Order: structure tokens, then sequence, then C-alpha cells
RNA sequence: UGCGAAAGCAGUUGAAGACAAGUGCUUGUCGUUCGUUAUAAAUGGCCUCGUCAAACGGUGGAGAGAGUCGCUAGGUGAUCGUCAGAUCUGCCUAGUCUCUAUACAGCGUGUUUAAUUGACAUGGGUUGAUGCGUA
């Protein structure tokens, strides 16, 4: 923010905003507060504004107000970026605003993939609620629907400079996954580094994985260990489940690859850092993003489902049980146990239940008619999800048409018993449903992309006192 | 801050005289690094396969992680250092087979090596646009 | 509005052998002075008093050594014959000493002149005295008599108790701390024998096996005591009297060990253990007494000793050789009118109702390249990574911010051959590390792609090329060669 | 988890009143303080013989024996090492009566006799207890007396339940302090549950509860950690302390079989929720929190083994699974002779890892919903095709398809609706039947390309398919879970190049390096020998699968006058790499004085 | 743009209208429409609140620097040259050998697992800017 001293032509600054100015306003009779908006147009799935209302005197800000920011997986509505001298990935030119207008609602109505699922986190010790914002991580509080913070989790051009004109297409490096120890006292985060273009090395992305902690006085998380290429060099942590409190107290994890491999960290006290402890061998020839894995609660067995195969993998010799291979119809996009006795499994045209004390399959429900291509691989796991007492839900979104596809969406919960026998419950909500998480009370919360976070869950004186009041 | 960054390779955690064998082994059991390099001082191929010949194996495997700590740390001692590390798995293969772990105790050889590879295909590329560039100014 | 971040400084994923926080301690022991003596220095005691003067036993002297000055301040050269010890008692003022001849002499520390006892232990040679630690009046000697004498101070004519059964020499006595009954020896049978003066004595309650002559024997702690002999240390513990760790990384036998605690390293506890082939080791009781740092000398090192816990001061590391040779290495630890007229600023707001501070705290002064990226200085930042005396890892990050920046070219346009060789320079030299190689290909192909007709036209940069061309082969034949080892690497497994 | 075999302790004598083997168990006592993880021996009172200490290890042997009367019955029997005033004394109480006229309570102390003494009880001694800390010897009757004595049978304390004719009491520990819980029966199926604290009086009242439904002449009861295990009509029923509430019911289909009376079943814990199961001969380990049968055990050599007691392990504290149990087998013949058996008995991590895939308890698709949105009967048929005549391959393809409404010859996203197993495999087994040689009908193309192909057909099923070269060639490329053994031998027995390639692919997608390389140890060195002279006369999963083989061959192996010849030809691929990768990169990649003419 | 793995595999980037400039014609544009899954460039760069000195605790290191004609392995030059070799008591690279404030980089010591204090009137004015030091 630039504020030019006419009589001289001076002028002062307020740098490191935390997003460009949309507009400006000098509001009271005597100047006392600038009230800023700003974009945010690192998020290009979605228009954030940010209200700021700065104190003159010394340029602080007295009152900062905006919702929550979840990143989608594609543009929503009629979302626009803003104007900029040229045409780049968080801007359009001039000519550019009207094809991209056009060439928007031309994708929402004719195309198939129609995913604009978001990945959140809820935080155990705290119940608040983490959105992967790119590049940053925003800490907001639904109880008191206020964000408590906003932070910068990876290296990169964040709020070193405002990026302007070729500048404006660097890419930051995009939080993908992030997620919580059971205990709660680790934060699990894995990111990706774009290189820039026009080099050598511009097609050889980089994978980190970082592990970060706080107390739970504090509010800022602290990174305590980096690991720079994971699994490999240009091979991406597809999955990342945190470890049940039996084994090591919570304290570790299991990160999967899309060439089968899976890796167990845990955080060692003698090193004070975390450590590989276990691997298996990506060696095999294939590559699939549609992995999801799951851990007993006991922690004795895992559940790795790569493409179309489920393994019951050993924990102890971190390999194949001594049936471990379950085939599939089609890809799994996601594996849960509502109990140690049932497994779920969604594969990309059904539902099914299977027992594994019986290893027989219990209910089988066709998902192909709402489920055909509309999400990517890994969406639906972040759609379904599982209480650890009750049962699970489904989130099933559909668009409405009259007479070819409108953009108006609306979306149905299940409510299922575990082993799927049952609709304890089925509910309609008028708008897309980006993500559906359990809170660790028995609510489960949902995210819609209004940004609105529902939840589905179980005499003389008396003259004399007002006088002296008004006076 | 004064985090440690790693990376996913690092699996730490998962017949001739003139042999100096006898101070090798003392070496290697003092953990006497001044005496170690004397020894890895000696440069002519014939000493080498000898003295890691008449090695005891169970003390190979300890001069593996030497060599790798060495070699890591002093990239110029790379190739000096490559004909032990190859006369060692060469002649002790055997006894490396037979081992309960290989990972955790060559997590350094290991990681060592991975860094080298990995950079291969970077380097080739260097070299054809060196190669392109110099042909072009020698025939001009 | 938020503070501008700080350049993140460029780290690698880490490489063996990292330095440990026990080890940045132990360097800095670095004032290393060797002064030779006229035979070997069989004794080092630290004096357990302020200001810690410590005491060498060679040939038939001992002197004691300053902390401060490092040098001889006192010096007892009234033995006629070999000396062997100069223990100093728990308070300080005595030190007494063992003779050849057999006569332990007791003098006032810090005054040579006056003896102020004389024992005739025995007609054989007395290797050790040492004063009790719990009481001061008792003192012990051990002879090659085999019988180890505990006198008193007060009654020089005959020994309060006189402790037997060694079938060998008895060079090695100690006192359990808080059990002022129980004394240690250990002989060379290879048994240490614990006695009780409590009771009639002159019997041990029992002895513990070594199986090689015993050179010294330390107690750690109140219930384990720690025995070097042969070529290891072994500690044991009182209480079960059986041994629950053995270290034998030694080549030579062990000849002397320390132990000291609660002193302010990283480590609660450390013990040094010569080795008798020219290495003292410290080990940490805390991590199952690992090895966590050595020094090597010249010679066969037969003794050594550091400065108490409470030293109060620079501390002292000091190892003994059978040269003569004492080597020290030390960690170095206006007018009325206007003050009356400035007076308040003492003030910390003490009795106030209420304190508002608002100051920044200071923060570390930028270098020149952060300084730059700063100001958008892209060209001038590249200039500052190639300057004389620029650390090797603080020149990649200012390469990797331009890159990470996107300002690669930018950075490269207003340049020539004489602004060029400056990065094909380190580049040169930069190609060879693992981690800048990467990064160097990056800048070098652009300036290939951005200066190829400049080349043409300039002699000294092609030979930049013919010699870069060169490196990056060599570093090829590297990079294929560790392929091949990963190879047959995985044949084995 | 795993059952072993019965050792003999020793032959019980032949007693009338042993004679039934129904009731054999109830005439043998065993004590409850010499019989647990640690100790060596054990103390059984065998009514009308005697009672005896056995040392179990190394050799089963008698170390003492107390005769008794062959009339009188063993009711309780307890005994317990500690000291008495001080010397370590072995202390032995056991109550004994006579033909329901008189009721006998002993007490002996042995030296590690010192003392014997007697007296007359009210009623039956139904449990005995030892509390060597304070000397005492607590008794509970069949009247509901508990009354307490001390090592000389001097009545120190007597305490009424207000209930007779108990059925059940079991003495436990919890945090250091004694407690007791008895069963009265009641009418009309009726029991009064009581909880005791044994700490001005010592026996404290905690709970008393009246349970409904609990019927006891057909129940087997036993107790452990908290939770009460009443096995009846093949349902076993949970109920936990304090106020034994009814938690879970599990059912037991093997056991609901049984005819009533002539199967004798026997029921006793051995460590956290998992329980000893006996049918007659058949002994079971069984898991009740999983449901799961850890481990069967059939004694041929015996026609019945009845649980008297096991050791039970607090596997949540304890890192040892292998504990002992103790029961009567009779043998078959005409002159059957019962003994007393031991049984260790390893039990296993407690994990579900145990359990996975053993249970004791024996699809078609569903809408998601019963009922202006964006869109994205297998029996008959099996009838039909079985009708068919052999050989007849447009009918069996019209039936198939056309009943089906199956679109293509290959599996598409369309037809979830098929992918029942069953069907599958009936199908499968018809095409066989009704067709041999060489021409079989489309559906098996259709059905090679099926996601859920039946493991059980994959074996042996390339060797079917090696006549007809597409059919072959459709299994390499679709068919799921072609086990890698049959991939293998076809690998280095095909000289096809193009079947060569295909199959390599195949291998390296669907199977690991660790796993490959264990079936190429198997093949012969000839074989092997064969394809590495192919390779010296897409290619990289070749070269790749070459890597492998040499892993597999081995340092040894390996012969020097071919390796010379490999040696050579990879030589000359690295140099081609390297000449390509070059190519690759490339494709990706004023004077003071002039003379000129003037153009006018 | 679609699919997929990240590699890649297929496929697009059209027409009308209006305006400006140059000469009815040519070119370029679009805060205009229809249809298809579908270079940049107006001299224009980010504030201030406290600096300096000396310590301490973890985290990294290619160590920061100086010698040793002491060893090991290479590469290579001037002149002469009977091609065997000579003088420069040749040079350079790497390792080893000796040493020092770990001497090098970074984060923190508002409470943290751990770890700090001290100096200054944070002003105004005059002179020197051919400043000061060095070759």
């Amino acid at each position: 923010m630039s504020l030019w001293q006419l009589e001289t032509n001076s002028q002062q600054f307020l740098p490191r905003l935390n997003g460009i100015i949309i507009d400006c306003q000098v509001l009271g009779p005597q100047g006392n507060y600038y009230s800023l908006i700003l974009q945010m147009t690192e998020n290009n799935s979605n228009s954030d504004y940010q209200f700021l209302l700065l104190n003159a005197s010394d340029l602080t800000s007295k009152l900062s107000i905006n919702g929550p920011l979840p990143v989608f997986n594609s543009t929503i509505k009629h979302i626009q970026q803003p104007i900029s001298a040229m045409n780049t990935k968080n801007s359009n030119s001039i000519t550019s605003l009207n094809h991209s207008k056009k060439k928007q609602s031309r994708k929402l109505i004719k195309s198939r993939r129609q995913d604009f699922t978001t990945n959140v986190e809820i935080n155990p010790i705290n119940k608040n609620l983490y959105f992967p914002h790119i590049s940053a991580v925003q800490i907001f509080d639904f109880y008191k629907n206020e964000q408590v913070n906003y932070q910068y989790l990876t290296s990169g051009v964040n709020n070193s400079m405002g990026k302007v004109r070729f500048e404006l297409n660097l890419q930051d490096p995009i939080i993908t996954d992030l997620k919580f120890t059971k205990d709660g006292q680790w934060m699990i985060t894995y990111e990706i580094e774009y290189p820039p273009n026009d080099l050598l090395s511009s097609k050889d992305l980089t994978h980190i994985l970082k592990f970060w902690t706080k107390n739970d006085n504090e509010t800022n998380w602290n990174l305590k260990t980096k690991v720079i290429n994971p699994h490999g060099i240009s091979v991406p942590i597809t999955k990342i489940l945190p470890s049940p409190r039996s084994v090591n107290n919570s304290q570790g994890c299991l990160t999967a690859d899309n060439n089968g491999g899976l890796k167990f960290w845990s955080f060692d006290s003698h090193e004070s850092n975390w450590c590989l402890k276990k691997i298996s061998l990506p060696n095999f020839n294939h590559f699939s993003n549609s992995v999801s894995l799951a851990w007993s609660q006991d922690g004795s067995l895992i559940f790795h489902g790569f493409d179309d195969k489920l393994q019951i993998l050993d924990f102890d010799t971190f390999k194949k049980f001594e049936v471990s291979e379950f085939t599939l119809d089609s890809e799994i996009q996601t594996v849960k146990l509502i109990n140690d006795t049932n497994l779920i499994v969604a594969t990309r045209t059904t539902l099914n239940a299977i027992n594994l004390l019986r290893g027989q399959v219990i209910n089988s429900f066709d998902l192909y008619p709402f489920v055909n291509g509309v999400y990517k691989n890994g969406h639906m796991d972040r759609l379904i999800t599982c209480d650890e007492r009750t049962g699970n839900i489904a989130l099933v979104i559909n668009q409405q048409l009259t007479d070819v596809p409108t953009i108006n969406y609306k979306s149905r919960i299940i409510i299922f018993d575990s082993d799927l026998s049952t609709k304890l419950g089925n509910f309609t909500h008028h708008e897309y449903i980006s993500w559906i998480g359990w809170n660790y009370d028995t609510d489960f919360i949902f995210l819609d992309i209004e940004s609105t976070l529902g939840v589905v869950g179980t005499s003389n004186s008396d003259i004399f006192a007002e006088q002296l009041h008004k006076l | 801050g004064n985090a440690r960054v790693t990376s996913g390779d690092n699996f730490k955690h998962v017949t001739t005289t003139g042999t100096v064998t006898v101070i090798l082994s003392q070496a290697l059991q003092s953990n006497d690094h001044s005496l170690l390099e004397t020894v890895l001082n000696n440069r002519d191929e014939r000493v080498i396969r000898d003295t890691i010949f008449r090695l005891k194996p169970a003390l190979a495997v300890i001069l593996l992680e030497r060599l790798a700590e060495r070699i890591a740390r002093q990239t110029h001692r790379q190739g000096p250092l490559n004909v032990w590390v190859k006369w060692c798995l060469i002649i002790h293969g055997g006894y490396l087979v037979s081992i309960p772990n290989l990972m955790s105790t060559l997590s350094s050889l290991h990681s060592t090596l991975k860094r080298r590879s990995d950079l291969l295909p970077r380097l080739l590329a260097l070299d054809a646009r060196l190669d392109c560039t110099i042909n072009k100014f020698k025939t001009l | 509005s938020t503070a501008r971040p700080r350049i993140i400084t460029s780290k690698a994923p880490l490489l063996p052998q990292q330095t440990t926080p026990e080890q940045r301690y132990w360097r800095q022991y670095t004032s290393a002075q060797l002064v030779k003596e006229h035979n070997s220095v069989t004794h080092i005691s630290f004096n357990p008093q302020h200001p810690h003067d410590f005491a060498v036993t060679s040939s038939t002297r001992v002197q004691i050594f300053s902390s401060r000055t490092r040098q001889v301040i006192k010096t007892f050269s009234r033995f006629k014959d070999v000396v062997y010890s100069a223990s100093f008692r728990s308070d300080g003022k005595l030190l007494c000493a063992g003779d050849a001849t057999g006569l332990v002499s007791v003098y006032d520390s810090y005054n040579p002149r006056t003896i102020l006892l004389s024992i005739n232990a025995s007609t054989h040679p007395t290797h050790v005295t040492k004063f009790h630690t719990q009481d001061n009046k008792i003192l012990a000697t051990a002879s090659d008599d085999r019988v180890t004498r505990l006198w008193d101070i007060s009654n020089a004519y005959e020994p309060q108790l006189e402790l037997t059964g060694a079938t060998d020499y008895v060079r090695t006595l100690s006192f359990i701390p808080a059990a002022p009954h129980l004394v240690a020896t250990g002989s060379y049978d290879g048994l240490i024998r614990l006695y009780d003066t409590r009771s009639s004595g002159s019997t041990p309650i029992y002895s513990l096996n070594h199986d090689q002559p015993v050179e010294n024997v330390i107690a750690v702690s109140p219930t384990q005591i720690v025995s070097c002999g042969g070529n290891n240390f072994k500690v044991w513990d009182l209480t079960s009297n059986k041994k629950l760790y053995e270290r034998g990384n030694f080549n030579k036998a062990v000849t002397c060990l320390d132990y000291v605690e609660n002193f302010d390293s990283p480590m609660q506890s450390a013990l040094i253990a010569s080795s008798l082939d020219g290495h003292v080791k410290v080990f940490d009781p805390l991590d199952n007494f690992q090895v966590k740092f050595g020094w090597k000398f010249s010679g066969p090192v037969l003794s050594c000793a550091v400065s108490p816990s409470t030293a109060q001061g620079n501390r002292h590391l000091v190892a003994g050789l059978s040269s003569g040779l004492l080597a020290i290495r030390t960690k170095k630890k206006k007018s009325n009118n206007f003050q009356r007229m400035m007076r308040g600023s003492e003030y910390q707001g003490d009795q106030e109702h209420i304190i508002h501070n608002d100051k920044v705290r200071s923060q570390r002064r930028m270098r020149a390249f952060e300084r730059n990226i700063n100001q958008f200085k892209w060209s001038e930042a590249l200039d500052n990574a190639f300057v004389p005396g620029m650390a090797k890892e603080l020149t990649l990050t200012v390469l990797q911010e331009l890159r990470k920046r996107g300002k690669v070219r930018v950075a490269l346009y207003g340049r020539d051959e004489s602004t060029l060789e400056p990065l094909l320079n380190w580049c040169l030299k930069g190609i060879e590390d693992v981690r800048s190689a990467s990064i160097v290909a990056d800048w070098v192909a652009v300036v290939l792609e951005l200066y190829g007709n400049t080349l043409e036209s300039s002699p000294v940069l092609q030979e930049l090329m013919i010699d870069l061309k060169t490196k990056v082969r060599h570093e090829i034949h590297k990079s294929k060669e560790a392929q091949r080892i990963e190879g047959m690497l995985q044949l084995l497994t | 988890p795993s059952l072993s075999q019965p050792f003999r302790l020793a032959t019980l004598p032949k007693i009338a009143s042993l004679s039934n083997f129904s009731l054999q168990a109830d005439y043998v006592q065993v004590a409850d303080g010499t019989f647990n993880e640690s100790t060596n021996n054990i103390t059984l009172g065998i009514s009308g013989s005697s009672i005896s200490q056995y040392i179990i290890n190394p050799t089963p042997k008698l170390t003492f024996d107390y005769p008794i009367p062959s009339t009188n019955i063993i009711t309780a029997c307890n005994a317990e090492k500690g000291q008495a005033n001080k010397r370590n004394v072995e202390i032995w109480a056991f109550g004994l009566m006579v033909n329901k006229g008189n009721y006998t309570l002993n007490v002996i102390t042995k030296a590690l006799f010192l003392s014997q003494y007697k007296i007359k009880a009210k009623a039956k001694v139904m449990s005995i207890k030892i509390d060597t800390k304070n000397s005492l010897v607590i008794a509970i009757l069949q009247n509901g007396l508990i009354e307490i004595f001390d090592f000389k049978l001097t009545l120190l304390h007597s305490f009424d339940i207000s209930y007779d004719n108990l059925k059940y009491a079991k003495w436990f520990t919890e945090n250091g302090t004694e407690y007791v819980f008895v069963l009265c029966p009641l009418q009309d199926d009726k029991v009064c549950y009581k909880l005791l604290e044994l700490t001005s009086s010592p026996i404290k009242e905690l709970s008393s509860t009246i349970i409904e439904g609990f019927s006891f002449e057909n129940s087997k009861l036993c107790y452990q950690f908290g939770k009460l295990y009443k096995l009846n009509q093949g349902k076993i029923y949970i109920y936990s302390l304090p106020h034994c509430q009814l938690q879970q019911v599990i059912e037991f289909p093997m056991v609901d079989k049984l005819s009533p009376g002539d199967d004798l079943i026997s029921f006793q814990p051995v460590s956290v929720n998992r329980v000893l199961l006996t049918v007659n001969n058949v002994i079971y380990l069984l898991d009740l929190l999983h449901c799961s049968t850890l481990s069967q055990r059939e004694l041929t050599h015996v026609k019945t083994f009845q649980l008297l007691k096991s050791a039970v392990i607090n596997s949540e504290k304890s890192h040892n699974s292998k504990t002992i149990a103790i029961g009567i087998s009779t043998k078959n013949g005409p002159n059957p002779t019962s003994s007393l058996e031991i049984i260790n008995i390893d039990v296993g991590t407690n994990t579900l890892k145990d359990s996975l895939g053993k249970s004791f308890q024996v699809v078609i698709l569903k809408p998601l919903f019963d009922d202006r949105v964006k869109c994205n009967h297998c029996n008959e048929v099996i009838e039909k095709l079985s009708a068919l005549q052999d050989n007849d391959i447009t009918s069996f393809d019209d039936i198939f398809f056309k009943e089906l409404k199956i679109k293509e010859e290959h599996y598409t996203e369309k037809d979830r609706y098929i992918s029942d197993p069953g069907f599958l495999n009936k199908v499968l087994d018809l095409i066989f039947g009704k067709f041999s040689g060489n021409d079989y009908p489309k559906t098996l193309t259709f059905l090679l390309t099926h996601p859920l192909f039946p493991l059980s057909r994959t074996r042996n099923l390339l060797s079917l398919l090696r006549d007809q070269p597409r059919l072959f060639k459709q299994a390499i490329v679709t068919c799921p879970n072609l086990p890698l053994n049959e991939l293998l031998e076809e690998l280095f027995s095909i000289r096809n190049r193009e079947l060569l390639l295909d199959i390599s692919f195949r291998i390296l997608q669907d199977f690991t390096r660790d796993s490959i390389k264990q079936e190429m140890k198997k093949l012969s060195k000839l074989d092997v020998q064969n394809f590495i002279e192919f390779i010296t006369s897409q290619s990289t999963q070749l070269f790749q699968l070459l890597s492998l083989v040499l892993d597999s061959i081995g340092l040894f192996s390996l012969e020097g006058a071919l390796l010379e010849n490999l040696t050579l030809y990879i030589d000359k691929q690295v140099e081609i790499a390297e000449r390509n990768t070059e190519l690759w990169n490339l494709i990706d990649t004023l004077p003071t004085y002039t003379m000129e003419y003037l153009d006018i």
C-alpha cells in the first residue's frame, strides 16, 4: 500500500500485505482508519477476500476479518482471476477475461470431471480446523467462527516480495497433504516444490516431508525435521497415515507412493528426530495414483490398497501375512475399518464391506451412476469419512439440470452403520459439499463450497437509576 | 532454524610381502584414524587385494563403513578409495551375504553412492550442451 | 504487514560422522602445552579445592602446576628414591606421597619445606597412597608387600587396619562413595577385593574377577565401580556383584582412569581412560559407556586426569606419558555532576502500575548479498556471490535464491567475458561437489544459451569451457562408477 | 497359537465314584495356589484315594501323598507355601464330607507333619482359600456361611450371605486386595450374585444383584479377569464384574449340533479373552474377543477329555505365551481307564493377527438409494448353459451374452453386475466340460478379461491355452493373478520373441523383484543359460529381467566363457545407450574499413 | 484441452462484426458476438520503530586460515639436446603430515529441551570530500 504525498510527490509504504489490494479507503472524520480489501491470488480455485482495518497512526491492523480459506481442486462457479498487465496462472490479461469466463462456464457445464473436493484436517487436542492453503496453513476455530492463525510451512517466494508480471508465473510450493498424530503433538506435512521454467532442471519436481511440533499453550508450529526426496527422486507420497496409539504412542506414520512402496517413520528419543524405521520396496514397475492405506487399532496389521489389489501386510515383518491378496473390480479409492472386524473398501464402481474374520463380503452398493469420472483418484477418500464408535458416512454430490447440466448442485449425506447393513440417516444439503470428516466427538463436520461448515450429528429509585445512566 | 535435514535413502535406523593387514586390523579395532590413514595411503593395487584377502571378514564390514565416511566427506578420495571398496565386496562377498542386516550397517555406502548416481542424467545433459557449443567454435 | 523473512541458508541432507554436541564440547580443549620431565610421569592428581592445582609425580620429585598459569609453583624434591603418588586430601591441605623405599611422607600442600608426618609403611615399595574421602584422619597405603595398610594421621606408629589376601602386587585402591566402611583394592591377580573396615577386616567380603592384571580401580557412583585392567575396562555393580558393561576398544593395556560428574558439559558425566597406546578416550556412563571423543599422543599414556567438577575457572585435561612428557589441554573460560543529571536510566519500572514494552529485538546484520536481493539488485547479488573469502554454502544460497526468484537470465544480461569468468571459475570448482553440481548445470546452461556469440570471439572464455568440459566428463565417470558399485551391492543382498 | 500333545501325569484309581466319567471331574480337585504359570508343582485331590502333589518338569513324579478313606469325597482343596510361627511351611487345607452325615474341615502344615487339625463343618465345604500373610484359612460353605479360621482351626469370624444352596464361589485379586464373588440359585431361573471384599468385620459386602434367566443345570461356568463366562446351549454369555452385567453373547455353532446327553463338555480360561473348550476328544482354543478358533486338536486315542484347571496368563503384562492345562482323559475299550493328563498351551500374542481368517461363525449389488439430476438370475443362466449339448459353441455364446446383455467380448465397467464370483465359477466349469480340444467359446475370452477371474482356475490355465495363440496372448495381457511359476517356465521355454517381451512386461508389473528372484533360483541352470544366449544374439524390461537372473544365478554359478560374451554385449549396449542420450539432449536444445557495392 | 505417472499418449488453436493506422485495398487491435474438450517494454522494485561489543546453547560444515621442497599418486612447461637425457635445485592438482579462538555458516538465549550480559545523552553545530588507509 502506497500513500502518495501529493504536496512533495513523496510516498510512504506498507509492504508484505497478505494479498493484493483490491480496494482502499480512508475511514474517519480525521482519517483515523484505513479499510483495505485483500485478495490472496495464490488460491486460483476461489476468490479469498480479507477485510483489513488499519490504524492510520501506526499502520497496525486494528481488525482483520476473513472466513475459512479452503483450496478446491478446480475453480468453482464464476470465480474470475483479477486483471493484470499479462495473462498468467494467477491473473488475466485485458483480452483473456471474456474468453476465460466463457471457457469456465463451458467447463462447468459440458465437462464431466467436476472435482471440487478440498483437504481439511481437525486437531485432536484443540479441535481447531486446519486448511492447507497454497504454501501456508490456516488454523481456523469453527466454534468461535474466527481464524486463529496463518502460518507459512514452506520455503519459496511467499511474503518476501509481491510478484509482478513474469514473476507471477512462478508457483510456490504446494502443501499437498497435512495430518496429525493421534496424540496431537506432532504435525506431518507433505509438499511439492515446482522448478521455474526455462531451465535444465525445469521438469524435476521436489518432494519434501516435514515434521513439526508445538506445546498446547503455544500457537506456532516449529519445524523439527525435514526429509528431502522421501521414497526417492521424483516419486510422490500419495498417502500419509499417522500410526495408532498402540504403536510408539502415536509417534509414527506410514507414507505410500504410486509405486506401491511403504515407509514407516517414527520419532526416536535418543536421536531426538524422526527416523525411517521400516521400508518396503517400490521395485515392481507399476504406476498408479489410486492408493489407500488403513491400520488396525492394535497396530498388528496394515491394509495397503494399490490400484485394483488390496494387500494385508504384517506390521512386524512389514510384509504380506502368511487371504492376503484381495482383487477388486476396479481401482481402490478408499479403504477404512469401521471396526477391527469389518473393512470397508470403495472402488471406482462400487462400495463394499468385507468381514476380515470370515473374509467374505456382507454388502455391496453401486456407486458407478454417481461416481464415474467426477473425481480424480484419491478424493473419494476425503468424501468418505469413518467414525470410531458408531458408523461411517457417504457423501454424494450431483448436478441439477432442467431441460443440459446447470452450475447449481445438490449433495446427499448417508449415515451407514458398521457393515453398511442399514441407513441410520439420509439428508440433503442444497449445495456441493467439498469435504466431510469426523470430529473426534460423535458429530461429523462437512464443508460446503460457499465456505460454510455444517455439522451432522446426534418507583422513585428505579426512575433515578434510569436517569442517572442516561446522563 | 536448527531442524535436521535428511533424505529417504538414509537406511541408518532401519600372498605378497608389504601387506599391512596387521596395521589395518589394529587401526579398525581401535578406531585409530591416523593409523588407518597410513594404510589407506598405499595405492599399489596388488597390495590392496592382498591386505583385504588376509583381513578377517568381520573387520571388513567396519572397513566399508569407514571408507564410506571418508568418501562422503572428501569427494576427491572417491577414486582412490573405490578400489578398496571394490575389493572388499569382491573378496568378502560370501560373508556379506550371510549377515543379518546390510542396509543399517552399510547405510553410509548406500547414501553416498545414491547421491552420485542420481546426478548422472543431469551431468550428461550438461555434457551434451558443452560438447555442442565447444564444437561450434572449434570448427569456426 | 509482516517483517521480511530472512534468507534461509541452504542445508543439504546430513552426511555421515556429523559433529556431536559431545564432540563440540571436547574440541574446545585446544591450547596444547608439552612439558618434558626427567622420567615417566606415573601419577597425576587434582586438588579438590580452589584454585584446583594438580600434582604430577615423576622420577624423585612431585611438582604442583598452577591452573591459571599452567606452570610449576611448588616442588617436592625431599624424596631420595622414586615417588609413586601425590594425592591430596579432601580438604586439600595435605598431599601424601609414597616412595620406593616404602616411606610415606605427608606434607602441607603449598608448603614443601614442612613435613607433617612420615610413616614407614613397609620395607617394600609403596606405590599407592590415598586419603580416605569420607574420613580425613585415616590414610590408606598399598605396598608391594601385598598388604594395604589403613593408617591414621594421629597414630603413625601402627596401622589401624591391615587388609590382606592379595597374592600379587596391589597397585590400585578405591573408596566407595557413600560407603565409608567399604574399601576396594585391585591386584595383578586379576581380582578386585572389597573389604569392610567396620568389621574385623583382613579378609575380603568378596572378590570380583577381571581375568587380567588390574591397573586401576575407580568408583564412578555409590553402587557402581569401574576397573581397568588388561586391554579393557569393566564396570561392576556392588549390589549385584556382576559386570554390567565391558568396553575393549583399546589396543594396548589401559593404565589410568578418571571420572568427572556434574560439570558444565552437555554430558552430565564423563569417563576418561588412558590406553598405553597413546590414546585417552572419553566414555559417557549415561549411554552404556560408549566412546564419545579421543586424543592421540606421541607415546604410551601412563596417567590422565581432568579438572574437578567445581573447577571455577579454565578446565584442564592432563595426560602423562612414559617418555617423561606431560601434555596439558585447556578449555579457557563520568563525573558525579553528569550522573546526577542523567540518573533515571537504571530504573526498570519495578514500583510502577503499568509496564509497556514496544522495542523490537535487534536482528542480526544482513550480508551484502541479502541486502541486494531484498532491494531487487539481481546482478549485484550475483557479483557478491563470487567474492574472495566467501563461504561455499553461502555462495550456493544466493544462486538458489535467484533461481527460486526466477531471476537467472535477468542476472546474466549485462555481462561480458570480464565479468563472466568469476561465475565460470566457481562453476569449475562447484561442479565437483554433489550439492552444487545440479545448480551449476542450470547456470552454465543459461550462460551458454545466452552468450554463444561472445564465446566465439573471446579466447579466454573458450579455455574455461575446455577445462569445464574436462571436469564434467570426470564427474560423469564418477557418477557412472557409483552406479556400478550400486549394481554389485544389490547382487550381494 | 498351538496345542501340544497331552502327556500323562498319573492314572486315576478304579473307584466306583470315579467310574461315572460324566461326574469324574467333580471328584477331582485342583489347588489354586500351587497351579499357576511359574509353579512346577500341582496339588490334586482325588476323592476316595488321596490328596497328592506332583512335580511336572523335567519328568512327572509324585512328591507327596496323603491317604484318604475310600468312602470320602473331596469337596474343596487348596495348598499354599508361606511362613508360619518363622519356618517356611506348606499349608494344606481339604474339606471332606461323609455320606451327607458329617462334614470335615482339615488343615495340615508341613515343613519345607508339623501339625494336623480337624473340625466338623456345618455344611459342605465348597471353596477354600489360604492367606499365608495373616495365617488364616477361609472356607465358604454350601449353606452360605463364610467362616474364617486360623491354622489351628479356631473359628475367628463367621459371615452369612443370607442365602443357602450356594453353587459357585471363586477367589480373585485386584489392586492387592482379596475379593470373592458367589452365586446362589433361586427359583424361576433366578440367581443372587454377591460380591464380597476381604479387609471391623473382615468381610465387607460390596455388590448384591439378582440375575434372571440364569440356569445352572446345563451351564458350565468359569471366571477370568473380571469377566464371568457361562457356556449354555452353544452360547457363551459374558458377564462383567463388579455388578455382573451381561455384556455380550457369543454363539458357537460347532456345539449347536451336539445331541443333548452324550457329548461331554468342559470349559476353562487360559488368558485374557481366550478360553479352552473341549467336546469329547476334541480340544479347542478360542479367542472370545475376535470370535476365532486359534487352534484345534483331536485326541484320537481317548474317548473324552475333561479340563480340570488351566494356568492363566495375563498376556497384557506377561511376555510368556506358553502355559499348561490339566484334564482327565478316558481311553477307548471295554475296560476304560482314566488318566490325568497335562497339555502345554501356546496362547499367542492376543493380536488380530492370530484371529485372522479363523472364524467359527459361518453378494448381490444393491442400489445406493431406494428412490432431474445429471447422469454420468444367476442360477437360471447356469441351468440353461448346463442343458446344452457338448461342443455347441454358438448356442453357448448366445445364451451367455444374450441373457447377460453383454455387448463386448471383453469385460467393461458396465458388467459390474455379473461380477458375482459363484456365477463365474460355474460358467467356467461348463466351458471346460462342454468344450475340449481346439475350439473354445467367446465367453472364455470375456471371462479372461474379467477382473474377478477365480484364483482356483488360474493354475495350469496357460497349459490349457497353449494350443491357441490368440487365447494364450489374452491370458498374458489381462487375466488377473496368473501365478508367477507358470509365467517363468513359459518365459524360458517359449522361443517366440513377441511373447517373451509380453511375458517379461507382465512379470515385472505384477510381482516384486524380491519375490521373482526366489523362483528364478529354482529354474534349471540350462534354461537360464539359453535365455542369456538370446540376449547376446521395452528392451529395458527385458534387460532389467536379465539383471534379476544374474542375481538369481548368483556368484558361484556363472561361468567365465559365457560371462565374456555377456560382458561384450553389455559394453556395446552401454556405448549405444550413451550415444542416444547425447542425441536426445541435442534434440531438446564493426570493421574500420569495408568495401561494398551500392544499389542504385 | 482429455487421459494418465511424474514419463508421456491422442487432439486443438476457427468465423463474423466494429474500430484505428497506412495507402475501394493492406495491416494491427477489441472493458463485441458465435463455435471447439480446447514475448514484454510510460525509467516504472517493498517503510519506520537501536545500534555496537562480548558471551552462552543446540544445528550444519565443502570446514576458515597458515606451514611442512616430509611422504603417496598423477598432469605438465622454458632452454639445450649426440634422444639417452640435462639444467630451471621447475610448476600445478589431489590425498596425507603439523598447527590455531571451530578459528567457518546459521537459529535461538521475550521462554524454552538448553541457553546473556554490557556500552552509549539513539540530539545540535563546525571542519575535512582533493575524506581515511594503501601501491
